[PDB]
DNA sequence: CCGTTTTCGTTGTTTTTTTCTGTCTCGTGCCTGGTGTCTTGGGTGTAATCC
């Protein structure tokens, strides 16, 4: 089921673009998960690190993306908007996943 | 840091702003500040186009992405 | 004949450069890897023959709309298209320049090429140019594409599939979406023919709405306009099961109602032209 | 030529401007040909508008103007749309 | 420019009066190629 | 990745000298404010002699190689090309006289 | 003038904008939306600067012109 | 009091322009909101400028940028001339 | 009496109409909750800013002029009910 | 207007009754109300008909209202 | 702040018929599969500097 993770507007994920799909992102407890077509699946037990990018220099990016890096490759997740940054932070900082912010 | 040669768009300023009145001068700031609005403009705008592309189910961003945003952000009519 | 020609649809599916020629009674696409995969188009059977030049297109175009569909590979098709591609500070200023050197060498030969078919055709064939002063942006399919009209027809030729309106054939108009201030509306053709199916032109800019019911206007064209997308799978297939019934009753003439039939309005505050106090 | 407004050929309310002017907390003092010039400004630009609206009820074969009208006189104007183009109009 | 969008809106009432006589014209034009007749003569479509 | 600054003599990457620009010369050349061309013009990866300068004031090797005014730190011997005609034209106009670096002028 | 931005420039401001792949037609389509800003930008500022009387435009006319337009700078004495 | 609004003005308007055309209750109340709205703009923007220049007074200069500031092109023209039109018989009378 | 769950009192042709006047053909199915939540963010924004007003005139009935104020502060300027 | 008059004023009294207890409503508040909202789903419509169109479509769906109100700036 | 006028907001009831829905078949557009050819990597191989 649904973690404690809860975003800023109460909700148990957040929307997101993996690519060209969009789709839903799921914080839950063990693991990271994306629900649309392809579904991914990330144990946080395989994460090396989350690098989150706000706008890689000037001018404010509104939605954020989020690159998570495991052993076998990274899934960069794009459009996220900025007011869930730090919720998601503190929560992949809960679980001991290394957050990086460029 | 700033990813427009500084002489360019000095050049294209004056020539712009000769259209208007002749023999203006420019601070040095001015321009800067130009500048910096410029890119910060352009950056959203292509941020705004990005999406539009992902929307679309693509990957390069074409000139009829960025009319449907500028037209979306209420820019063009 | 005219040499490095591309043919759309294309009878294999590797691109191969071929060459076109006139003959007594129509042209003959040839490809030189296989004598096999030869298109052969009869002048009788041409409907409308375009010319379109690189006015801004990377390409230059000869193309045939056929009264009757050809079988071309594995595709029944009712267009055939031939064509040739240019694409491969002041130095850049001067690759423009060179460009357009190109661009108007080709526009030139295959303006002549196409002239020549029509001459050819012993005066079968006009040859029409489009009139890109008067083209306007929508989507007939699922991309957005610069509609073009011609003497004869309504036209977009650069990206497949091919759109080829003949204004002859249109029975009557309909702008759907039209109302207080709206961002885009959708044009409707409907055709003489009531078994072929009506013609959408999506997301036609607001500001071309006036040019759109004026250029209409000076084709003869009725139209009508409304808030809502009309379905014409209904409204056709009850006109053809009877055509007569439908005309009796005020056919389109009764659904246009253009008079305004309002005079409710909104009241009226005390008339008075007067400084007080 | 009593009134202001007759000075100044205008049928807006100089006085009344002038009096808005002061009365309205913008600046410590006021001109004198300030509320002539926005006068002035302020009936062409009603003249403008009530044009395109005599315009667009006389093409609706209508004798009263109403929002309609108004709504479809600025909404067709490129200039006037872009003016007013961050103004919702009720029963436009 | 009152008197332009006047010899304007002169000209798209003459717009409007070709699109009137264009109604009128397909109304009589459908009329004359749809008899009775034909409609009597229905033809049932039966899947082949 | 390291480039020598023409006018100065200093050696820094070419990436310092775009992002921040030369710490002595930016009040004549403004290296930060320059475009990547300037800054190659004014700053060249092909150099040699490696100087290493601790104190300006009293090395005598620095009053030679007239670096004693600037910042200590990597410096060239020897670099590979020259200032355009160009920057030196806007350097006279500046009041300041430049010495090739290039050792072709001597 | 308007060549001086160079194909390079407008590939590094996409870059920065998360941009991954560009048609050929983007350079062009953003020269002219960089033409209208600037255009309507300097016209505003231009307009501060003579209302001033002065015959040199500062950096206080274009805050006050971006003030206007609502892309409110910070940094320039704002 | 007796609420003041525009309307007499606008009839007055309307007649110089439409003899044979008349003005809904409702449409004068959004010419009314129009008129008003437009006054404080222009008078928010001539504090502004006058803010902006350390001057306590708001002459027709100010009012004029104003208006070269808020209209377009065209419009901007023609309501400069009307107005400096205006005030110079203004002037003259 | 205390209102509850009135949101569904935009029921679907409310919204499909909307839809219509801004020409849209197709809705899909998800669309009206969507909506609905929309409309639900809009109205909490802008009466959050009417009732300010109102409670700082020291008034308890909410005015015409306070919702004009409160579009106003939102660029959402409404002309026909004053101003 | 779209959307009915009684329906409305329960949703908007609804809302209200959150910021403050027993609030009293005016003559052209509810109307008002009504009107902005009509106009602002209109316009949210036509920017949602856009981008429904520009990704080839005729059926609007969720993700283009998302979009759109990404784009206009909207939380 | 206090007294006045009288509009239009709140209250309730009856009737109409457009809108919502249960049900069916078909199709068109969403999704899976096959394929293009470009930008780029990893490698061989020829050839080399360095001490
Ligand atoms: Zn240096």
């Amino acid at each position: 089921t649904p973690g404690s993770f809860q975003s800023q507007h109460m909700q148990p994920g957040v929307n997101c673009s993996l690519k060209a799909s969009e789709g839903q992102i799921y914080l839950l407890d063990k693991c990271l998960f994306f629900a649309t077509k392809p579904c991914v699946y990330l144990p946080y037990s395989g994460i090396i690190s989350v690098v989150t990018s706000r706008g890689t220099g000037q001018s404010t990016s509104r939605t954020f993306d989020i690159e998570v890096q495991f052993s076998g490759g990274s899934h960069t997740f794009a459009n996220i908007n900025k007011d869930e940054q730090k919720p998601i932070e503190d929560f992949l900082k809960g679980q001991g996943v290394r957050v990086k912010n460029e | 840091e700033l990813l427009i040669r500084k002489l360019p768009f000095q050049r294209l300023v004056r020539e712009i702003a000769q259209d208007f009145k002749t023999d203006l001068r420019f601070q040095s700031a001015a321009i800067g500040a130009l500048q910096e609005a410029s890119e910060a403009y352009l950056v959203g705008l292509f941020e705004d186009t990005n999406l539009c592309a992902i929307h679309a189910k693509r990957v390069t961003i074409m000139p009829k992405d960025i009319q449907l945003a500028r037209r979306i952000r209420g820019e063009r009519a | 004949k005219l040499e490095n020609v591309f043919v759309r649809p294309a009878p294999d599916s590797k691109r191969v450069t071929g060459t076109l020629f006139i003959h007594q009674n129509g042209i003959r696409y040839q490809s030189p890897v296989r004598s096999d995969h030869r298109v052969d188009i009869l002048f009788s059977n041409i409907k409308h023959l375009f010319f379109q030049p690189c006015k801004e297109e990377l390409m230059v175009i000869i193309h045939c709309h056929l009264k009757t569909p050809l079988m071309i590979g594995k595709k029944k098709t009712f267009d055939v298209q031939f064509y040739r591609e240019v694409s491969d500070d002041e130095d850049e200023l001067e690759q423009e320049q060179e460009e357009r050197r190109r661009k108007a060498l080709l526009d030139k030969e295959f303006r002549r090429f196409a002239e020549e078919i029509s001459e050819a055709s012993n005066g079968l064939l006009d040859l029409e140019t489009p009139f890109r002063e008067l083209g306007f942006t929508g989507v007939p399919f699922r991309s957005s594409v610069l509609c073009l009209p011609t003497r004869d027809c309504l036209i977009q030729l650069i990206d497949t599939p091919f759109l080829v309106v003949t204004l002859e054939e249109i029975e009557v108009a309909h702008l759907e979406r039209v109302q207080f201030g709206l961002k885009n509306f959708d044009l409707v053709f409907v055709f003489k023919d009531f078994s072929k199916p009506v013609v959408h032109i999506n997301t036609i800019p607001i500001e071309m709405l006036e040019f759109v019911k004026q250029w209409l206007t000076d084709v003869d064209i009725p139209y009508s306009e409304g808030a809502v997308n009309l379905n014409w799978g209904t409204i056709m297939k009850t006109i053809q099961a009877d055509p007569y019934e439908f005309f009796e009753n005020g056919g389109w003439s009764f659904l246009g109602g253009g008079e305004s039939d309002d005079e409710e309005s909104e009241e009226e505050e005390s008339e008075f032209q007067v400084s007080d106090e | 030529a009593k009134t202001r407004s007759s000075r100044a050929g205008l049928q807006f309310p100089v006085g009344r401007v002038h009096r808005l002017l002061r009365k309205g907390n913008y600046s410590e003092r006021v001109g004198a040909g300030a509320p002539v010039y926005l006068a002035a400004v302020l009936e062409y630009l009603t003249a403008e508008i009530l044009e395109l609206a005599g315009n667009a009820a006389r093409d609706n074969k209508k004798t009263r103007i109403i929002p309609r009208h108004l709504q479809l006189a600025i909404r067709n104007d490129e200039e006037l749309n872009k003016l007013l183009g961050r103004v919702t109009i009720a029963q436009g | 420019r009152n008197e332009t969008t006047n010899t304007e809106e002169e000209k798209e009432r003459l717009r409007k009066e070709i699109q009137k006589q264009l109604h009128e014209k397909i109304q009589k034009e459908g009329l004359a190629r749809f008899n009775k007749s034909d409609a009597q003569d229905g033809n049932e479509n039966h899947a082949v | 990745r390291e480039r020598a600054c023409m006018l100065c003599g200093i050696v820094l990457p070419g990436r310092v000298f775009m992002q921040n620009g030369c710490p002595n010369c930016d009040s004549v050349l403004n290296l930060r404010d320059s475009d990547q061309a300037t800054v190659n013009e004014c700053t060249s990866s092909s150099f040699e002699g490696l100087v290493a300068v601790g104190d300006n004031e009293h090395s005598w090797v620095a009053k030679w190689l007239r670096v004693d005014r600037f910042q200590p730190g990597l410096y060239a011997v020897r670099v590979d090309g020259r200032l355009p005609s160009d920057i030196v034209a806007a350097l006279e106009q500046y009041g300041v006289y430049y010495r090739p670096r290039d050792g072709s002028v001597i | 003038n308007i060549q001086g931005i160079t194909k390079p420039a407008i590939r590094r401001l996409a870059r920065r904008g998360g941009v991954k792949r560009i048609s050929g037609l983007i350079y062009e389509e953003t020269r002219g939306v960089l033409k209208v800003f600037l255009e309507n930008v300097i016209r505003d500022a231009v307009t501060y600067t003579e209302h001033a009387k002065r015959k040199t435009v500062t950096a206080m006319d274009v805050v006050y012109a971006l003030k206007r337009q609502g892309r409110t700078l910070y940094g320039f004495g704002g | 009091s007796r609420k003041e609004s525009y309307s007499i003005y606008v009839y007055k308007v309307l007649k110089q322009v439409h003899p044979d055309t008349g003005i809904s209750s409702k449409a004068m109340g959004i010419m009314n909101s129009f008129v008003n709205d437009i006054f404080e703009r222009i008078a928010g923007e001539a504090s502004r400028l006058a803010h902006y220049n350390k001057r306590s007074t708001i002459t027709s200069r100010e009012i004029q940028t104003a208006v070269r500031l808020l209209l377009p092109g065209e419009l901007a023209k023609h309501a400069v001339s009307e107005g400096t039109k205006a005030v110079t018989k203004y002037t003259s009378a």
